[PDB]
RNA sequence: UGGCGUUCAGCCACCCGAGAUUGAGCAAUAACAGGUCUGUGAUGCCCUUAGAUGUCCGGGGCUGCACGCGCGCUACACUGACUGGCUCAGCGUGUGCCUACCCUACGCCGGCAGGCGCGGGUAACCCGUUGAACCCCAUUCGUGAUGGGGAUCGGGGAUUGCAAUUAUUCCCCAUGAACGAGGAAUUCCCAGUAAGUGCGGGUCAUAAGCUUGCGUUGAUUAAGUCCCUGCCCUUUGUACACA
RNA sequence: CGGAAGGGCACCACCAGGAGUGGAGCCUGCGGCUUAAUUUGACUCAACACGGGAAACCUCACCCGGCCCGGACACGGACAGGAUUGACAGAUUGAUAGCUCUUUCUCGAUUCCGUGGGUGGUGGUGCAUGGCCGUUCUUAGUUGGUGGAGCGAUUUGUCUGG
């Protein structure tokens, strides 16, 4: 889900995967895209909205 | 559909507090699953956020069976319109 | 004293080389380490349909999937295996820390 | 009023209690490892779960 | 559609003009009148007046029934 | 190592050696007017659009029956029918996300069905060290549409879900037919193979005559070919032509 | 494509044998019969204990009788002096679904009435299709670069023999 997700939203983007390595209390994910400005939008503004997402 | 008054100002205020917001795709489902404190349907706050969506005041991204709100820069100035709020005030989206 | 950590992962030779890394971390360390018990692994098999409509010959899909098991017994003190297994983590291999 | 007749037949048992969560449809349902899920979508993200046709 | 047996009707609410006068009772002095039956209940006291039947008195919300 | 073969590619017999062929997956180019809108919030067009081809409740139907076939199960017995004694497996499975739904161990109540509280497990621990079926050994029967067969039918007793009759399912008694080794025609396979006979997972409020794996015992024939039914190239007249 | 033949392939071919169907009974499915409905689909290899579709109420795609809007949004009328919505006795109905009737209290701008438009649909079209599956076929066949033949489709390479 968290793949397809992600496939689904980003994919005007320029999105390729992501990669994950698990660490306690932290879920650091990477997302590897290919056009790093056009995901941030506005000083990493939609990036602050899917951790909502993650969160809710 | 008709919708309470009190339980609109807290769903716009839920709205107002933080723009993203998400809901699960289930007909027979009582209660909002995330919003449990207030007891509301799950299907007014659908169609209270469908009703914005046709007009044009935020943007929709679709799961399986799930369903997920962009919040627009006319629904900012909309959710403060209705809720009388100063304009200095942002919402947590806009905080680093 | 009696410590049972059990290293649960599905790939063979990242698990190997994180044991073996934590043994060979544990003779520079200096304290007693018993081998790798080898627990045995364990199998699930899926028997699906292909064709999504019922015509045709029968088809049977074979998925497979594996999991493994392995564990290293220590009598030491948690200070020290805590600042062993805050080093050098992988998502591949989990570890389930117990003291009894 | 129609809530009444909304919530008169209960759903605890089988199909009307579970159902896919991707489709939403009562055919091939796998109840082990409470997966809940259609075979066509199940051999379409089979991958990404972590099943592969070795043998 | 047209179908052959005819429908049944809804109760379309009967919109009464200045329905809240006929409540109270004036008077030349400075007193009210009120000829409707309060309603004791803890939902609802003097605010909702009961409804001014012939044989009992009954209240909208809370379903309560007085009989005499 | 010994024989056949241009003595090349290679092939066969033999000694020694756990084996002188374990099985499966991936599977080139090209195509079907093959299926799937009844898997899909994959989708184009038309229709419906409120008295709705949308949504919800109580039933019925999906099972139904002069007839013909498809996939399966068990018998037609003496190699067998009944009662005990004796002796073995590996796949598995399992304490919850809304959600109630999990494995059962042990002492009792009762002919069975079923019921009462009770301890262990997030699993090489608990069920479990899986006393499974066939098997072998010791009693009863003897050619009788038979003690084989339970097709057919009646009465009572229990569990499951709110709710079972046209029988959800289980238990006890009674009823004892067709079937005397099978016509034309036809399906599958060639060593732990067919076959006899069981046990787990999925379907599961109730759930195996379905399907797939896991076990035990264990044969006859064969080491050749296109005569028969198909598929694949060839030489060539070309009544075979977005073929 | 051969009614002309050869070669090697397969127990969805034979040979020598082994086990089954059809012989008896039963669970189940299809076509017809048929009903208010018996939901629809597929016909030699390549449908018929199938769609994972083993259906007492969901499953239902079908009918019998009754209710809900779950008709977004925009433009003009209604309207807070209440636009709208829920109702117990009791009649009808299947339910104590006010769905209606005898009668009025109640929630309050969410709603109601017409015009445009939108979505909803296991409703139809696989002779429009994406994706996916079966067949040839798990057969040993197939494709490029440089040369030799011409005016070119064509064929040598891509194979006379084992
Ligand atoms: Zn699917
Ligand atoms: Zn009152």
């Amino acid at each position: 889900e968290l793949n397809e997700f992600l496939t689904r939203e980003l994919a005007e983007d320029g999105y390729s995967g992501v990669e994950v390595r698990v660490t306690p209390t932290r879920t650091e994910i990477i997302i590897l895209a290919t056009r790093t400005q056009n995901v941030l939008g506005e000083k990493g503004r939609r990036i602050r909205e899917l951790t909502a997402v993650v969160q809710k | 559909m008709l919708m309470p008054k009190k339980n609109r100002i807290a769903i716009y205020e839920l709205l107002f507090k933080e723009g993203v917001m998400v809901a699960k795709k289930d007909v027979h489902m009582p209660k909002h699953p995330e919003l449990a404190d207030k007891n509301v349907p799950n299907l007014h706050v659908m169609k209270a956020m469908q009703s914005l969506k046709s007009r044009g005041y935020v943007k929709e991204q679709f799961a399986w069976r799930h369903f997920y709100w962009y919040l627009t820069n006319e629904g900012i100035q909309y959710l403060r319109d209705y809720l009388h709020l100063p304009p200095e005030i942002v919402p947590a989206t806009l905080r680093r | 004293h009696r410590i049972r950590i059990t290293l649960t992962s599905r790939n063979v030779k990242s698990l190997e080389k994180v044991c073996a890394d934590l043994i060979r971390g544990a003779k520079e360390k200096n304290l007693k380490v018993k081998g790798p018990v080898r627990m045995p692994t364990k199998t699930l098999r899926i028997t699906t349909r292909k064709t999504p409509c019922g015509e045709g010959s029968k088809t049977w899909d074979r998925f497979q999937m594996r999991i493994h098991k392995r564990l290293i017994d220590l009598h030491s003190p948690s200070e020290i295996v805590k600042q062993i297994t805050s080093i050098s983590i992988e998502p591949g291999v989990e570890v389930e820390v117990t003291i009894a | 009023g129609h809530q009444q007749l909304y919530w008169s037949h209960p759903r605890k048992f089988g199909q009307g209690s579970r159902s896919c969560r991707v489709c939403s449809n009562r055919h091939g349902l796998i109840r082990k490892y409470g997966l809940n899920m259609c075979r066509q979508c199940f051999r379409q993200y089979a991958k990404d779960i972590g099943f592969i046709k070795l043998d | 559609k047209s179908y052959t047996t005819p429908k049944k009707n809804k109760h379309k609410r009967k919109k009464v003009k200045l329905a809240v006068l006929k409540y109270y009772k004036v008077d030349e002095n400075g007193k009210i009148s009120r000829l409707r039956r309060e309603c004791p209940s803890d939902e609802c006291g003097a605010g909702v007046f009961m409804a001014s039947h012939f044989d009992r008195h009954y209240c909208g919300k809370c379903c309560l029934t007085y009989c005499f």
